[PDB]
């Protein structure tokens, strides 16, 4: 495999208009009023190259491992300063979860996630308007059983919201989280348990250290499974 | 080593000995995993050593534009879906944060101070020098038998050469509005990030040195010493008597000034072999429009002169510092001489158009009244807009002077021939005046405003009366519309 991410913006983002929008805003922001030119939430992501009129990853039709197709992006700062004009803090529910949801995806996908400030500001800023429990309760449209390769990659954007996202998984909680290693173990879905392991290490259920028994049978279960060894080995040495 | 140096304890020499040695077998990727899995969770802040900050700072300069086979060879699964480059910055940027924010409700109040020795550790072996320090004898750093992290040998080796610290300025800051792949990249993913960091650390070490000193002494021995500070060694690099005159052509470096000088900066080459050449395999998807270009580089741009204007205004009425040569009071006016003789509109906003109006103050409204005192000057005073920054009268009962002695309003002097370098000249004020007046607002939270906002607004029809003199099709840059909203 190789790019074979989400993907949400499937086509190039309109490069000339999205530049004209870009304009009149610095003055602005230094001294929405204008959208005339997109009315809509939908028009601000079609005008992204956002989806062709589309929120929610079908993984029956594939739609988590997609190809490169070697389309552009805009800076992502921008993107994240157009997306935040259409809010709307007080007005109905239905609206402000596509709005949510329209954030989600295009925060997951490839692109917008190995194209991003080394600082975030925007990320944390925007993630804060709505609340933990729910922005995880109306979680990431991702299936649970692979929401493990995609939930590394949100606490990877998003650190401190893994004790709140194991829980809406798993529900001590220990005992799934160990029957959940088999089934995967049982299985050969090795890669993801290893994004398994990459994401419930570290939490209040499985913390590091020497003290979990899964070394055990990952010991005995023997070239994606080496990776596995040697995380381990570095978790137990810590 | 007296001041700053913090002993650490069983628990952190172990995390030390176990990262160097993972170092030591070039396994970056386990060096950065072990940083990584463990930021979000409990008040414990493994705090890297500064053999391991070096590194870092090395590895966050192979970016992906132009070295994809060493990547793509040290660890081939690449499970986080990222590079060493990209995940050393966030690193970078994620302890440095914390570093700029010294609070006991956080990780601890000695981890804290053990990183905050870290960084002062390293950034101390990079002295800018005009055009292995171990303080920690119980383990033995992968720095004492390595200089070369994958080919690009390291920072402080390559910066601490015959005026190398100076090239990675003036060869970061012409390279920041290229129109060009290969050159913007490399000073778009690498040295803009890696600059901003560093100035970030010398302008704290430069508060650790100032602050932790010797209280109370004489001035005549108090700015003898602020030539041995951090940052004062930071600006020696600049190697020039005629500070003046040097730093403000070499802090725009590729603007559209009027270039009065012919003898500009030699064609600056790249720090590491291959940096201004992009690789077949790598294809960018960002589509970073000549604007943006434009507000990161003026940003990076205003962020030096801050950084400058750090210590020259430390020094006290008495003596010059002997260090530096610089004059702190007509360096101002070198800068704002390079503002108002500008050639681009665009660029002009962007520079005092600034998203932090109060990170970055205290030198911007001295530099807006800089350049609104120097375009009066050679196109048709004693003003004292940026003493008159705690009153709100007093600034407003200035204004109206200006305005009334025909200071922004068309002269007849000239035709319609050069009404262009008439309006932008007219369109130059524009954007200096508001500036003052919006730090005035916000600096300061009847009719004394609408008297002058009255005048403001009749002044706009010798304008619009000057376009259909001239014969326009359009308007001209009015002043009026954009102070109205401003006052609410």
């Amino acid at each position: 495999d190789k790019y074979k991410d989400w993907h949400f913006i499937s086509k190039n983002c309109h490069y000339e208009q999205l530049m004209d929008l870009e304009m009149k805003d610095t003055a602005y922001s230094f001294l929405e009023f204008v959208h005339l030119k997109c009315p809509s939430i939908t028009n601000l992501l079609v005008l992204f190259g956002v989806n062709q009129e589309k929120l929610k990853i079908n993984y029956e039709k594939k739609e988590n491992s997609r190809y490169d197709n070697l389309c552009t992006i805009f800076p992502v700062n921008k993107m994240l300063k157009f997306l935040m004009y259409f809010y709307s803090d007080d007005d109905n529910d239905d609206v402000r979860e596509f709005f949510l949801k329209a954030f989600i995806c295009l925060i997951l996908d490839r692109k917008v996630f190995n194209a991003m400030e080394s600082d975030h500001r925007l990320c944390f800023k925007v993630l804060e308007l709505f609340n933990e429990a729910h922005f995880i309760n109306s979680y990431f449209e991702i299936v649970d059983k692979n929401d493990f390769f995609l939930h590394y990659r949100l606490l990877q954007i998003f650190p401190h919201l893994q004790s709140a996202l194991l829980r809406r998984r798993f529900s001590t909680i220990q005992q799934n989280i160990i029957k959940e290693f088999n089934e995967f173990f049982d299985c050969k879905n090795y890669k993801n348990l290893l994004y398994f392991i990459l994401t419930m290490y570290g939490s209040k259920f499985i913390p590091f250290g020497p003290k979990e028994y899964f070394k055990d049978c990952i010991l005995d279960i023997s070239v994606e499974i080496s990776i596995l060894k040697g995380i381990l080995n570095l978790f137990s040495k810590i | 080593g007296a001041h700053y140096f913090v002993e650490l304890t069983e628990k952190h020499l172990l995390a030390f000995e176990m990262l160097n040695s993972m170092c030591l077998l070039e396994n970056y990727d386990h060096v950065l995993l072990f940083l990584e899995c463990q930021f979000g969770k409990s008040h414990n802040l493994a705090v890297i050593p500064f053999d391991i900050i070096l590194v870092l700072f090395t590895l966050s300069t192979l970016s992906e534009y132009y070295k994809e086979p060493i990547l793509r060879a040290n660890d081939p699964y690449n499970t986080s879906r990222e590079t060493l480059s990209r995940r050393a910055l966030k690193l970078l940027q994620k302890y440095l944060a914390i570093l700029k924010e010294f609070d006991s409700e956080q990780y601890n109040l000695y981890d804290l101070e053990l990183l905050r020795c870290q960084f002062f550790l390293a950034i101390d072996t990079l002295t800018p020098k005009k055009q292995f320090k171990n303080p920690y004898r119980s383990y033995i750093s992968c720095l004492e038998q390595r200089n070369t992290i994958l080919g690009n040998r390291l920072l402080n080796l390559k910066l601490n050469e015959p005026g190398e610290f100076i090239n990675m300025i003036l060869w970061t800051l012409s390279n920041s509005l290229q129109e060009s792949t290969p050159l913007f990249l490399s000073s778009h993913e690498i040295w803009m990030p890696l600059l901003e960091i560093l100035i970030d650390l010398f302008s704290c070490r430069q508060d650790y040195f100032i602050q932790h000193e010797a209280q109370n002494v004489s001035k005549s021995l108090f700015v003898q010493r602020l030539s041995e500070s951090p940052l004062a060694v930071f600006f020696e690099s600049l190697n020039t008597r005629n500070f003046a005159n040097r730093f403000s052509e070499y802090v725009f470096l590729n603007c559209d000034y009027k270039l009065p000088s012919d003898n500009y900066a030699t064609p600056v080459h790249p720090v590491y072999n291959g940096e201004n050449t992009i690789v077949d395999t790598y294809i960018p998807t960002i589509k970073c429009s000549p604007l943006y270009k434009s507000q990161k580089s003026l940003a990076l741009r205003r962020k030096l002169i801050g950084s400058c204007f750090k210590l020259l205004l430390r020094v006290p009425d008495g003596h010059r510092l002997i260090t530096p040569r610089i004059v702190a009071d007509d360096v101002i006016q070198g800068i704002s001489r390079t503002l108002a003789s500008f050639n681009d509109i665009l660029q002009f906003k962007k520079f005092f158009m600034t998203e932090n109006l109060s990170q970055e103050s205290y030198f911007i409204p001295l530099l807006a009244e800089g350049t609104l005192s120097e375009i009066l000057k050679d196109t048709q005073v004693i003003l004292t807009l940026v003493e008159n920054l705690s009153d709100g009268v007093s600034f407003c009962n200035e204004v109206i002077g200006l305005v009334k002695s025909k200071c922004f309003a068309f002269t007849e002097q000239c035709s319609q021939a050069s009404y262009e370098e008439a309006v932008l000249n007219i369109e130059k004020c524009d954007v200096c005046l508001l500036v003052l007046l919006r730090y005035l607002l916000h600096l300061i939270g009847a009719k004394e405003q609408l008297e002058m906002l009255h005048a403001i607004e009749k002044n706009d029809s010798g304008r619009r009366q000057w376009a259909k003199a001239l014969n326009l099709g359009n308007d001209p840059p009015l002043l009026y519309p954009i102070v109205s909203q401003m006052f609410g």
